[PDB]
């Protein structure tokens, strides 16, 4: 249970100032009954004016006092509740966006946002309704044992001995709360990511006639949630049938105890009369603080998931420290061979070797499945060699700062994904400093992407949706190459980037590539499908199976018979 | 609310036995305190051995029976709130499935997401704690009042005062409540959008870099929720603190009322002294009566969203009847103009005309932008033209129902979109049965049975998220598998080759092989149209 | 005795039933 009460660390001079008025507040509640009593009492005896006057404010003053000391208190506590539950979801958020890449495929979009935003809000709830109530309560029993032990001293005694037997079976029981817990949590979690993948893609459900399969999906992930709440019900039941059942037996022991003793004439009955009198409250108190126990239980069982992901040790390098003020993009693959993390035994990369120099394009192509979007991610970072090095201007590339490195190394993606934020912020997106907006335009006009933007209504600041369905493929493929040009890269990478684009769009893509005075500062790896693009490359590298087959010019493999040639011969 | 109790009238067997349950508990609790004044006083002087024994006896009987009761009502409640809220999530999920595709441009999937998991348990949770609340109350209030009768005309006096001096304020606290409760769950739901898109896009993210920005909108938002919270919370506080203020002054008002009657002969000590607990009970018991009764009625306010989402009608024709045994395959378009609800006033096509035959083979082409997908989209009865008809067998295509319709005509999409599963489910996607034969049949026909057989587990292996644990010619292989499974009479292929190497993509070229379909090929690449039997250019909305 | 006997022993066939019942469950 230590680990839950770690997170309040932060607030403990407000939880301290909270204590403070919580013990005034009970010491008042104890005290100011009675002086009403007394007061009242006097008012209605014989007296004065002066008198009746007199002891009818200070009713009117205690009760205030009692009302403001209340509020004070409450207030303190939520705003403090309130800080503890925004800090604990972002830390959690900032977390989970530290694992490494196949974090991600392991565990599902919905099943991470449920994690994220509900087990988090319920942890907060749970402890702020429970921690509140367990110190007030604490307090009173504490104030009401002091009375206790005036009353009578041996019956407090054998109270506080006989007090640890009521805790023997909530503490064999609660194991059985946080698994039931658990498995409530991975039910939800499992329900949401249906409905996350059936509401996203909703043309492709309509297109096949498919709603009815997934209501029945969502139905099949409620049953389960359902047979678990059966069992809540029946255990919250008994729990509360044996917390009233543990107080009855007190109540009743202590009265048969204090007949023995009277009879025997070992004690008085007036001080037995007033012990027992704060006796009845001190186990409705012990019943309270019992009744506490499964919901901390409850708690613990539901909070595993988030803890797992605070405490997990991500499995990837951490970030660099080298930020070089002037880089060339000299790229060079020394026998580079991959597998996937979740299937290891196949090898997808085998002995690469090859290198990417400043003013130069490095074409390659293959058939589908050969492996060319893996070197692409392995370039960017997204994963690490199983064996051999990858060095950019002669380092690794986990040797430099995160930002810069991606600053430095850009990319399009073989189906690019945009953002639900308007055009410029899409082309921009990333950057440390905002551009100028005529770099963003710039920028689009290398693409091609300005023609279309012009003439939207809004322009520059036009919302797209959150997938960019309101952009056609070739619009959307613009778009993502504007924002590859906007970063100035020394790397650059085109993962099949014209596969959308128009005849006309070809054009950008072929000036940008053999005829922009931008060719010296940068170079490029080219992966298409598109052969006549392929032509003007200095160094065409051919990869099937995850090998590099042949290489060199387009003429010098093109007098050389074989897969190129093949390939380029289709008909 | 009216529509909740119609909702959870199937659990009106529970919760009658939850209410005679608690009847019950009421009347244990109500008898307890007698035998045990009855100990206190044996206990306190002329001690009898025997009258000790059958008091301490019969408070040992009524606690086990209330005790029983309680726990009995407690599961009851908390059962009944779980079926509720699992119908609620079931129906809102379900009415979501029905909307037309504009709705969903409009909204964003984790908002949407959002108000299936936290609206929910919100309009779910006024049943437990306020029902009991609600009743315990009510009995002592009823039960209270009529003790009181000792003194009839400063009954009249109290329920004249007391009770209607606390309606004014409420009307305003209500307000304030319902409308701080539905700002915070809108602040929620775009919150929820924040982690939604972060995560969903996670590669593209780590690949500029971006993850520290993402952490500081995600932390913005949480602030604005943090703000919120802190708003209803206060305003919480002020409102029972204006609460005690008026039940102290009520308090005081009576003391001297009752001081007065007292010294002119009205009622002894004893009964005005008696007087004053009755009171000072009522007082809080009708106050925490009628806070719960508002707060019941803002929670329930608070969670419209989700009702209007329940209810709303899609903006989509009737359903339609039509089921031919047998279907030909023609498709007209006679003066089609469109343009995309969302965005009116801004015309896409400007009145096409054009007719695809069976056993032909039919290209579109045209620039970026030119509206080809959309020509595609209406097609499949997925839009309708805003003028103009689209007719298949010389009747319009939204007469023809659903799932027929969509058995019939089939596509394939620009960017395939794949489930998570096996590859044999999304092969197949959508079919109630389908032989395992077919389905290799099928992937033998897409050339996609050459890698699947690569895999560990076969059409059994479990497709990624989103297809994402493929190579984009695998993924769209299985789509034209999942389009080819169902063979269709009218097949639409929107940019099918766009992945595919030369080699794959030239022996998929016979597209009529059977020649008993018509065929609709939408490409950029001019060698695949050159073999088409009739070619449509169209630029900028309209045939040339 | 404030309460009368028939409402005692009415609870008392209560609490017998509930018992009879949550050990017959
Ligand atoms: N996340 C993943 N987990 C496991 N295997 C994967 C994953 N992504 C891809 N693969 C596999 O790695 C191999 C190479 O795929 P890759 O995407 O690199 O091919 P490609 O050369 O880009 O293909 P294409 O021409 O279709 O674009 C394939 O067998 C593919 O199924
Ligand atoms: N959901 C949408 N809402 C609003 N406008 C849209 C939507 N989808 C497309 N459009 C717009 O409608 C027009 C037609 O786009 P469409 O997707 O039909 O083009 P396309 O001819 O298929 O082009 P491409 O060759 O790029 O695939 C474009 O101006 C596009 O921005
Ligand atoms: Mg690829
Ligand atoms: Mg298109």
């Amino acid at each position: 249970v230590r680990r839950l009460l770690g997170c309040l660390g932060s607030e403990t001079r407000r939880l301290s100032l909270f204590l403070v008025l919580v013990v005034l507040s009970s010491l008042g509640e104890m005290a100011i009954p009675f002086f009403t009593g007394r007061l009242t009492d006097w008012i209605l005896q014989d007296g004065s004016a002066d008198t009746f006057t007199r002891n009818l404010t200070l009713m009117s003053i205690l009760t205030i006092a009692s009302a403001v000391l209340e509020f004070v208190g409450d207030g303190i506590y939520n705003n403090t509740m309130g800080h503890v539950h925004s800090h604990l979801q972002g830390e959690v958020f900032g977390a989970v966006l530290r694992q490494e890449t196949e974090f991600f495929q392991q565990n599902q979009t919905g099943n991470i946002m449920s994690r994220v935003t509900e087990d988090t809000s319920t942890l907060s709830d749970s402890l702020s309704e429970n921690l509140s109530l367990f110190l007030w309560y604490l307090v009173r029993g504490l104030c009401l044992l002091g009375i206790m032990l005036w009353g009578s001293v041996s019956l407090t005694m054998v109270t506080l001995i006989t007090l640890p037997l009521l805790f023997l079976l909530p503490k064999k029981v609660g194991k059985w709360y946080q698994l039931l817990e658990v498995q409530v949590r991975e039910s939800l979690a499992k329900s949401s990511q249906v409905a996350i993948e059936a509401l996203s893609a909703m043309p492709t459900v309509r297109s096949f006639a498919n709603e009815e399969g997934e209501a029945q999906k969502f139905r099949e992930k409620l049953q389960e949630i359902k047979t678990l709440n059966q069992k809540e019900a029946v255990a919250y039941a008994v729990n509360s049938w044996t917390t009233s059942i543990s107080g009855m037996l007190l109540k009743v022991g202590i009265l048969y105890i204090g007949g023995q003793l009277v009879t025997s004439g070992a004690v008085s009955s007036g001080n037995l009369v007033t012990f027992v009198l704060y006796q009845m409250q001190f186990t409705q108190a012990v019943e309270v603080l019992l009744s506490i126990y499964p919901r901390v239980q409850k708690a613990v069982g539901s909070s595993e998931k988030i803890f797992e992901y605070l405490d997990r040790t991500p499995r990837c390098p951490p970030s660099g420290l080298l930020t070089p003020l002037h880089l060339e993009g000299l790229v060079q693959f020394q026998d580079v061979s991959f597998a996937y993390p979740n299937r290891p035994d196949v090898l997808v990369l085998q002995g690469l070797t090859f290198t990417l120099r400043p003013g130069e394009v490095t074409a390659l192509v293959g058939p589908n499945g050969s492996g060319k979007s893996t070197v692409a991610a392995l370039l960017q970072n997204l994963y690490q060699p199983t064996g051999g090095q990858l060095l950019l201007d002669g380092k690794p590339l986990p040797q430099y700062e995160h930002r810069y490195l991606h600053r430095q190394v850009a990319a399009v993606g073989q189906e690019p994904q945009v953002f639900g934020r308007s055009l410029q912020e899409n082309i921009a997106y990333g950057l440390t400093q905002k551009p100028t907006m005529e770099e963003i335009t710039a920028a689009a006009v290398k693409s091609g992407a300005h023609s279309f933007i012009s003439g939207l209504p809004q322009g520059y600041d036009t919302e797209v949706d959150e997938a960019g369905s309101q952009l056609s493929g070739g619009q959307r493929q613009a778009v993502a190459l504007a924002r590859a040009l906007i970063r100035k890269p020394c790397v650059l990478i085109l993962d099949d980037a014209t596969s959308a684009l128009d005849a006309n769009s070809q054009l950008q893509v072929e000036q940008l590539l053999y005829e922009s005075p931008e060719r010296y500062s940068r170079s490029v790896l080219l992966i298409t499908q598109h052969l006549s693009l392929v032509e003007q490359a200095d160094h065409i590298l051919f990869l099937e199976g995850g090998a590099i087959r042949e290489g060199g010019t387009h003429q010098q493999l093109m007098e050389k018979k074989g897969c190129y040639w093949a390939m380029v011969q289709a008909p | 609310m009216w529509r909740l109790l119609k909702l959870s009238r199937p659990d009106l067997p529970l919760l009658v036995a939850a209410f005679f349950f608690l009847v019950l508990a009421v009347l244990g609790e109500t008898l307890i305190p007698h035998y045990s004044g009855r100990v206190i006083d044996i206990l306190g002087g002329d001690f009898d051995p025997h009258a000790f024994a059958s008091a301490i006896f019969f408070m040992c009987l009524f606690s086990f029976g209330s005790s029983l009761s309680a726990g009995c009502r407690g599961g009851c409640f908390t059962y009944t709130m779980s079926r509720i809220n699992l119908r609620i999530r079931e129906q809102l999920f379900s009415s979501l499935l029905r909307q037309d595709l504009g709705f969903f441009q409009e909204t964003k999937t984790g908002e949407l997401n959002s108000r299936l998991s936290s609206d929910t348990t919100l309009m779910s949770n006024w049943l437990p704690l306020n029902a009991n609340v609600l009743l315990r109350s009510l009995v002592k209030v009823v039960g209270l009042y009529g003790f009181m009768l000792s003194i009839s005309p400063r009954l009249t006096l109290l329920s004249l005062l007391h009770m209607p001096f606390t309606i004014a304020a409420e009307k305003v606290y209500n307000t304030r409540h319902q409308e701080v409760l539905r700002e915070i769950q809108d602040a929620v739901a775009r919150a929820g959008q924040v982690v939604r898109e972060a995560v969903g896009g996670l590669q593209t993210v780590r690949s500029f870099g971006a993850e520290e920005h993402e952490v500081c909108r995600y932390k913005e938002a949480l602030e604005q929720c943090r703000q919120l919270y802190w708003r209803r919370d206060l305003e919480r506080a002020l409102y029972l603190l204006v609460r005690r203020v008026l039940h102290l002054g009520v308090q005081m008002l009576m003391l001297s009322c009752g001081l007065q009657q007292m010294q002119d002969g009205e009622l002894t000590q004893g009964s005005l002294l008696s007087f004053m607990i009755y009171q000072e009970s009522v007082g809080s018991y009708v106050q925490t009566l009628v806070y719960i009764y508002g707060d019941m009625l803002s929670n329930v306010g608070a969670a419209e969203k989700v009702f209007s989402y329940m209810d709303r009608q899609p903006n989509l024709p009737s359903p339609g009847t039509l089921a031919p045994t047998t279907l030909q395959g023609v498709v007209k378009f006679q003066d089609v103009s469109f343009a995309y609800p969302n965005r009116p006033d801004r015309p896409v096509l400007k009145g096409l005309t054009f007719t695809l035959r069976p056993g032909e083979v039919t290209a579109l082409v045209g620039p970026n932008g030119s509206g080809k997908s959309t020509v595609a989209a209406l097609l499949q009865n997925l839009y309708q033209p805003t003028g103009g008809q689209v007719l298949l067998d010389e009747k319009p295509i939204s007469q023809y129902e659903h799932c027929y319709l969509h058995s019939q005509v089939v596509s394939v999409g620009q960017e395939p979109v794949l489930f998570s599963g096996s590859v044999r489910n999304n092969i197949a996607y959508g079919l109630q049965s389908c032989e395992d034969d077919k389905v290799m049949a099928a992937a033998q026909a897409a050339h996609a049975d050459d890698f699947i057989q690569e895999m560990e587990h076969g059409i059994y292996t479990d497709v990624g998220e989103k297809g994402s644990q493929l190579a984009a010619g695998q993924k769209q292989r299985l789509a034209i598998a999942r389009a080819l499974v169902r063979d269709p009479r009218v097949l639409i292929l929107d940019q099918a080759t766009s992945a595919l190497d030369v080699q794959c993509e030239q022996a998929l070229q016979d597209w009529n092989s059977r020649g008993d379909r018509t065929v609709l090929v939408i490409a950029h690449r001019l060698q695949t149209v050159q073999r088409a039997h009739q070619i449509l250019v169209l630029q900028e909305g309209k045939l040339q | 005795s404030e309460p009368p006997q028939a409402l005692v022993v009415f609870y008392v066939a209560l609490t017998a039933v509930m018992v009879a019942v949550a050990l017959y469950a």
